[PDB]
């Protein structure tokens, strides 16, 4: 006993704004659909707003007092301004100036509270409809690595500074110093793993896209009710992968793959980063102790020199 | 539901929105006499324009 | 020694293995399941 | 009516909000008055 | 309605001869037929002679001519820059262009079976568009830019961890390439994709086996984003963004040694232009 | 760098991109 | 009574 | 029927002045003509 | 009914909660107190 | 509805947009009166044209 | 179902709610004074304005 | 009937105004001829 | 509807667009006047071609 | 149902609902008394107000 | 229906409590000001 | 519709067509005018050809 | 039966002139041959 | 709707495109001769080939 | 709808107004004539 | 009904020990403390 | 009815017995144990 009607017009807090639908054009035409509204305002989602607007405006304040309060400077520099982690002289200690590396801790708390509210947010409203719950699993499976990133591992190493900068240019230099800290990346297994996940999902999203544009003259993508019985379309997927590469699948198990292949990304991902300071100092020469780096006695260095 | 509404405000509040209305604007005034005194002691502390 | 570390098992080589496993035994099941007997709709009339 | 109450009230008190801590914290980091000084 | 069918019959109805791209050139295909479960027609042949010939050619040069037994030691690597565009059968770098040309004739090959199974089926051309923008993919990077610079020596060699080798010197020989921008939309293009399957087959997954009907999934993706794509949008957009992906990124190995030397320096003109230079004081100047 | 064959292959690169152009037009086109 | 998803519903 | 409702007026001019002033006053405390706020 | 009781105790809890924490946080970054101090 | 709105301004307003309107005019006077005493001063302190 | 509730509220009040608004206000009257207390014995402690 | 409405024509007109304006501000702040905002 | 508008401009028109019409121009017009007096006082203030 | 319940608080509890509520409120108690006597045992050890 | 439930209610007090005392145990803990777990 | 159209145009404008048509080039025409003027006047001051 | 739009002509027109106008305007500046905002 | 093009070319042109095609070719025409003209010029002034 | 026509007109002007710009770009960048020297 | 199958035992328990039985040999062969296969 | 059939029994035992032969062979030659394939 579901009401769909009352689940998408309900007033008061758990309840829904924007109630008289939009409507775009360009979104009709290209994508099939374009109505807008109305969303869902209950518990659980005015707390991910207010606490990730809160993070928000810190960070945007900050900016503003590192720049001088010039607002055209602020607008040369906005893509290189970040806000950065305690150096290393303090450990994990909050006693630090607030320029320094305290309002990093405050809107790093705040965003954390932000999305473990969001995760919430999705399991109750897939609960309250008739649907189950594999969104809110994969997004569990995505803030693994999140608190990996800015929890867990500075939290192993011993220090703030092991965590990104929050900036547009940051997250790269973050990227670049992890890698370079701990020895050669391309030498960690579980990055490895992660990047052939990572690939595999990018493949396997664009064929069955592909595929089923292809074969939508027989309205094959409505793959709600192509699971109780298979048309045409359905049957010249199956045949063409099947002349093509010997073997097939169904319209309910190539979800399944993919499921698990977005999945995947995450927790091998995690574990390498974990892995990478902790245990493994020095990823090219645990390679070369573990017999996976090709010898290269004679470069011919003439190609990488102007 | 419009009673206690004046005969010029009728087509814009209720009785519930009057009420309401009534409360924020006597806290609009009450901050505002808070921030006036407040601006006269951090200047009588140290004057902001020189 | 030619022989790599235990390390080298453990990060490396069995799950490279296992991988491979998986793969090959995930494609034989859901190969298994595509083709088999089940609700379609005629091609004769449905066509 | 062609403005409800609820949504004004919402954005004032939103909009109060934000430009007072706007303000507090503009003043902190100027360094003309002698608050919360190390 | 609908009825029990075996497979065999869906199988058998739809096999028909003679309408893929030979047989509407030459008036028919030489090789029109089907090997167990594969149709091997033209084009079924000189990827599968391409695919023999590459293998083989691979292991030669790693096993023979390196001495090595370990597969994740090899070091299939291309002539040196100082022979320029010249093959030679007696240097070394020959069994790399041998395979090279071979893994060519492979992918094309298979590019144009998939356009004849798309032609004999009756479906749209989409699968040959997404396979044909990795083997671009795949030209540029040996084809194209080692013409344009000059030398077969700047392709990548194709050892199992030693192509990653050219990988991280051609991507700090022209540091930093993170900040090239063909680069970064194609990193936002991967992440993006790697989002929407995860989110799909959530979706799909969420609703299989329930009695429901299908506008709950409608309900519940506008709630949550007040916004629901549809049915065959989202299939559009994965394939469309899968494709991007790698055409975006295509331009920025391209122009790295060709056009550009430096990705740092190539924002030197951000904070020369007029609107905001000679604004700041010391420290915050330019 | 020659820049006549380098242009060349910058065009190569270019017509790359021309299969997913004509299908986004294809996919305007034909929703009126 | 099966179905493409592994059910056998009356 | 209407070109432009009151409501949309309201909230687009609103806004305008709120940037604009925000602006003007950024502008001029970092500019360092007048004493304002220093020392 | 226009207001409702339960979003105004909602938003009011987590307003509250919310500054007493970035008051905290700012007063342990400024210095001026001893406190937690080694 | 179209009561109190003069005959000219019938095709645009309302009652409650009219008062809402007349109110938004009140505030931009004042505003702008404030605004042109401040500047005013301001130039009076210390002029910003050499 | 509004008997508690005094008649100037009662198009906004409910029983339910008006138990759980004595509550709320109790609780806020309750935090007040704690935090009079608080800040005079920091002050006590090392004055903030200097 | 008509090719362009009157709502879209006073958008694109305000906001090129708009912009057009700050543009030339800033260019001429920026370019130090005239003494304007100096410490 | 199309009362007010003149016959030649009828099939673009309206009453209400023809009104808000007439208010643009005259804002129109005011901005070019300002704007005029404005790069006369700057160029005799200090002249930006030499 | 809504037989233990005092008849204040009727419209907001329930027989289980108010069992689970006792249950809450005492161990919240235990928990307040464990804390105070931590509270005074670190603060005999080190004060941590200097 | 019901204004409040008790469920909800338990659920969020628990969460926070429970968020609050590991921030505290880690701030507290974190900042050498106590003589706990010295090697 | 075809109604103020020349007879030789008929087959491609419309009635509001033809008079934005008639702005358009208009404002044209006017731009072509002062652009030359401003073209001669930074001739007459600093010629760009030597 | 009209080979191409009216609403799109003059859109790409405008669009070309404001763009063309701007290039040339920075270019002119940017060379150095006229005084223009020196100092 | 073809009865001003030609019979040679009803296959391939309309009324308007008809009309279209004269003003390119026109177009085309003048572009070629101010072409023709500046090339004169520039060779007169400063000439490429020596 | 015929597609010759408005194909033709469409690349033509393309291709000119690329060409006008490239051409005008590398003669002002290599010195040959005066033109906008200061 | 049983709660396991007989097919599922052995091959969890069979693909345990192989497994088991590769890693323990690989981890004592490259230890060196036994003179096994050594040159 | 029994838990496997004979053809997967036979397919996971040739499998098994042609795998390990492989391996066993490359590790006694790569160990460098006994003379067999010495230059
Ligand atoms: C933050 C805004 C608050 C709000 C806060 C207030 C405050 C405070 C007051 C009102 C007042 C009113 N509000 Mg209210 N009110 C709000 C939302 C609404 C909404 C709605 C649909 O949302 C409506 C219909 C109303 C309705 C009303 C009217 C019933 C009432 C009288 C307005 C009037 O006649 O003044 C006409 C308007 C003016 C004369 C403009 C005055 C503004 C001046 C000019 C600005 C500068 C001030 C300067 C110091 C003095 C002038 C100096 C110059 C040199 C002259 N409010 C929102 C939620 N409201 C007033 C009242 O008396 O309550 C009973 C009042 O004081
Ligand atoms: C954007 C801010 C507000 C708003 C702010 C004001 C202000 C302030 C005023 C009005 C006034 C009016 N507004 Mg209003 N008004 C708004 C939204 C609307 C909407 C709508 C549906 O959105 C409508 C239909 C209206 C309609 C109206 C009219 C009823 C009324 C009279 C217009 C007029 O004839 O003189 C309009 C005036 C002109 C068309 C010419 C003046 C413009 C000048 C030239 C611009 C530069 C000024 C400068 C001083 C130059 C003068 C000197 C020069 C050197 C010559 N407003 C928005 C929401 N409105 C006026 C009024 O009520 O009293 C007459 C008035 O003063
Ligand atoms: C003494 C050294 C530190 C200090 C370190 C800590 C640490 C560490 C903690 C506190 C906590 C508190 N401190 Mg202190 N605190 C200090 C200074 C202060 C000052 C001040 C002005 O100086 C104030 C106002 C406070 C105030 C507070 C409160 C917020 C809180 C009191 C507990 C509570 O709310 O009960 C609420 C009720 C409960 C906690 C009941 C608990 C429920 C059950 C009993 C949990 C037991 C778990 C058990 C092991 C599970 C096993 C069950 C199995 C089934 C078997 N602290 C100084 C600086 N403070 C605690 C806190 O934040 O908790 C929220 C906390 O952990
Ligand atoms: C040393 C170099 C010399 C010089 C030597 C030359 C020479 C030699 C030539 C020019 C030419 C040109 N020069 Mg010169 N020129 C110099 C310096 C300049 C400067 C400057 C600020 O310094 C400028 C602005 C120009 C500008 C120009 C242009 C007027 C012209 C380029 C034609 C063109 O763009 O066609 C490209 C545009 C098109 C092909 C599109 C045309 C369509 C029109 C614009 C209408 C379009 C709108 C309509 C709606 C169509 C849309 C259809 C839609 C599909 C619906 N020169 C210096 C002094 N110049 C060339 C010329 O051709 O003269 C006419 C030429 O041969
Ligand atoms: C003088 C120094 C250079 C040189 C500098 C330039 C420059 C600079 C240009 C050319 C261009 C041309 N040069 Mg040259 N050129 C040189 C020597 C040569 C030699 C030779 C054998 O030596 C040849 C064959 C050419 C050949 C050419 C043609 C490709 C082209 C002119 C014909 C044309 O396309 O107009 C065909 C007709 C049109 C393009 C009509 C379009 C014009 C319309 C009217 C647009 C005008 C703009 C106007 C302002 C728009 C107003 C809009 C309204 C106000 C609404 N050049 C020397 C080496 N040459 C031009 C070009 O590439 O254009 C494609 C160009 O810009
Ligand atoms: C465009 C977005 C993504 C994408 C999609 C894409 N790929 C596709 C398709 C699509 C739509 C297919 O339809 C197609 C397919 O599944 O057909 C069976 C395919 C495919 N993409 C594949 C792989 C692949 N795609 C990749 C990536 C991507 N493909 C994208 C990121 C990657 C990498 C590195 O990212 C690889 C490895 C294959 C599974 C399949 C193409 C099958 C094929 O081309 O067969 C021909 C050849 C063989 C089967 C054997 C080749 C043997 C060689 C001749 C010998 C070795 C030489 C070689 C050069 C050595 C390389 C060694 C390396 C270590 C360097
Ligand atoms: C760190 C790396 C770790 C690697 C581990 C890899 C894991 C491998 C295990 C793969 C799963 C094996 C499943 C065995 C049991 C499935 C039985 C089956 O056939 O399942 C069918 C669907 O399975 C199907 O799509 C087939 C199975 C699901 C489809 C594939 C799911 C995996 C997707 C990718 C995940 C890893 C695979 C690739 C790894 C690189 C449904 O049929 P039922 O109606 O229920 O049948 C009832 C009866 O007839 C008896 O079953
Ligand atoms: C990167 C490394 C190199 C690339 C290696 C590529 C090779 C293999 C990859 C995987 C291939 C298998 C894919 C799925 C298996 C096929 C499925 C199958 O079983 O299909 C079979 C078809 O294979 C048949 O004939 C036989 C089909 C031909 C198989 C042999 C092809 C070899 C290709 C050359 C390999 C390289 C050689 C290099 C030498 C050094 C027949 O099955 P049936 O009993 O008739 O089925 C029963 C019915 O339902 C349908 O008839
Ligand atoms: C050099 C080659 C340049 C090719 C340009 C093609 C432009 C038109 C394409 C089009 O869009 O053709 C329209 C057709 C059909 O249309 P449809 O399927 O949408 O109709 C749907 C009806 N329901 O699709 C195709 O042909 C697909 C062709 C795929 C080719 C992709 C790979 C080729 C380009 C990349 C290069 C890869 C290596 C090539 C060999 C070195
Ligand atoms: C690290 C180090 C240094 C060491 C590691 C130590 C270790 C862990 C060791 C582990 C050893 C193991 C696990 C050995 C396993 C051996 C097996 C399974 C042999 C199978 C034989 C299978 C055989 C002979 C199969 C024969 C099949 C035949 C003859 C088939 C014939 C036929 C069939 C079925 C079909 C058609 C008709 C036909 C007659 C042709
Ligand atoms: C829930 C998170 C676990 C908390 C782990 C606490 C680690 C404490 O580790 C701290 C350091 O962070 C600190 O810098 C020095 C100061 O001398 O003392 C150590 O005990
Ligand atoms: C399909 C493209 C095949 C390869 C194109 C290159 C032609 C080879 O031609 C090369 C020249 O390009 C080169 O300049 C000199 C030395 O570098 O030797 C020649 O053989
Ligand atoms: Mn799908």
């Amino acid at each position: 006993p579901i009401d769909l009607h009352d689940e998408e017009y309900r007033d008061g807090l758990e309840g829904t704004i924007a109630k008289p639908p939009g409507h775009v054009g360009w979104m009709q035409r290209l994508l099939g659909e374009g109505q807008v509204g109305p969303i869902y305002v209950g518990l659980w989602g005015v707390i991910s707003f207010i606490t990730f607007f809160a993070s928000a405006f810190i960070i945007l304040v900050d900016y503003g007092r590192q720049v001088g309060w010039n607002p055209i400077i602020y607008l040369r520099e906005f893509w290189n301004l970040a806000v950065y982690p305690p150096p290393t002289e303090y450990g994990l200690s909050w006693n630090v100036p607030w320029d320094k590396g305290g309002a990093w801790l405050a809107a790093t708390f705040f965003l954390h509270i932000s999305v473990l509210t969001w995760w919430a947010r999705l399991y109750t409203r897939a609960k309250a409809t008739g649907v189950g719950t594999q969104l809110a699993w994969g997004f569990a499976s995505a803030l693994s690595l999140y608190f990996v990133i800015y929890l867990f591992h500075p939290l192993a190493l011993g220090n703030w500074s092991a965590a990104p900068g929050h900036g547009f240019r940051a997250i790269l230099d973050w990227t670049n110093y992890v890698s370079i800290h701990w020895g050669n990346f391309y030498y960690n297994p579980f990055h490895m793993l992660s990047i052939f996940f990572l690939l595999g999902s990018t493949l396997l999203l664009a064929m069955h896209g592909a595929t089923i544009v292809a074969t939508s003259k027989w309205k094959s993508e409505m793959e709600f009710t192509e699971m109780m019985a298979e048309g045409p379309g359905t049957q010249r997927a199956q045949l063409f992968w099947r002349w093509v590469m010997g073997w097939n699948a169904n319209s309910y198990n190539i979800h399944i793959w993919a499921w698990w292949f977005a999945a995947f990304t995450a927790i091998t991902g995690a574990i390498g980063l974990f892995l990478s300071g902790t245990l493994v100092p020095d990823w090219y020469a645990w390679g070369e102790t573990a017999k996976i780096v090709a010898p290269w006695p004679n470069p011919d260095w003439a190609q990488y020199v102007f | 539901q419009n009673d206690l509404v004046p005969d010029q405000w009728k087509p814009l509040f209720n009785n519930a929105e009057w009420l309401v209305h009534d409360i924020v604007v006597k806290t609009i005034y009450g901050g505002l006499i808070i921030a006036v005194i407040a601006h006269v002691l951090c200047w009588a502390w140290t004057p902001w324009i020189r | 020694s030619p022989w790599p570390v235990w390390s080298g098992y453990a990060l490396c080589f069995v799950p490279l293995a296992a991988v491979i496993l998986g793969f090959i035994i995930a494609a034989r099941f859901t190969d298994k399941q595509a083709t088999s007997a089940y609700l379609r709709l005629d091609p004769a009339k449905a066509n | 009516r062609p403005f409800e109450f609820r949504t004004s009230v919402v954005v004032s008190t939103l909009l109060g909000l934000v430009m007072a801590l706007l303000i507090h914290f503009v003043v902190l980091s100027s360094g003309a008055f002698n608050w919360l000084r190390a | 309605s609908a009825e029990v069918i075996p497979f065999s019959i869906i199988e058998e109805f739809y096999k028909r001869p003679g309408k893929t791209l030979a047989a509407r050139f030459f008036g028919v295909d030489p090789f029109d037929f089907w090997i167990g479960r594969f149709y091997v027609g033209l084009f079924g042949a000189i990827s599968i002679i391409g695919i023999i010939l590459g293998v083989a050619f691979y292991l030669y040069e790693g096993v023979v001519n390196e001495g090595t037994l370990n597969i994740l030691a090899m070091r299939i690597e291309p002539p040196p820059v100082s022979q320029g565009l010249n093959v030679d059968p007696a240097q070394p770098g020959f069994f790399w262009f041998l395979t090279m040309v071979a893994a060519t004739i492979a992918f094309v090959g298979w590019l144009l079976r998939q356009i004849d199974i798309s032609l004999k089926l009756d479906m749209g051309m989409e699968v040959p568009i997404a396979f044909g923008a990795v083997v671009s993919s795949w030209i540029t990077l040996q084809w194209l830019r080692p013409i344009a610079m000059g030398a077969w020596g700047h392709g990548f060699p194709l050892g199992i961890t030693h192509h990653l080798d050219w990988v991280s010197n051609i991507g700090y020989q022209y540091y930093n390439f993170f900040y090239n921008p063909f680069h970064a939309i194609g990193i936002t293009l991967l992440f993006a994709s790697t989002l929407f399957l995860h989110m799909h087959g959530s979706a799909v997954l969420s609703e299989a086996k329930r009695n429901i009907s299908d506008q709950n999934i409608h309900v519940f993706w506008r709630n949550i984003l007040g916004y629901s794509i549809g049915e065959i949008g989202i299939h559009r957009v994965a394939f469309w963004t899968g494709a991007a992906s790698v055409l975006f990124s295509n331009l920025c190995i391209f122009l790295s040694g060709t056009f550009v030397k430096d990705w740092n320096a190539f924002w030197g003109f951000w904070d020369k232009m007029p609107i905001w230079n000679g604004v700041g004081q010391g420290a915050l100047v330019a | 760098m020659n820049w006549i064959v380098a242009t060349f292959m910058l065009m190569f690169v270019l017509v790359a991109f021309l299969p997913l152009v004509v299908s986004l037009a294809y996919t305007w086109v034909t929703n009126p | 009574a099966a179905a493409p998803a592994g059910a056998a519903a009356a």
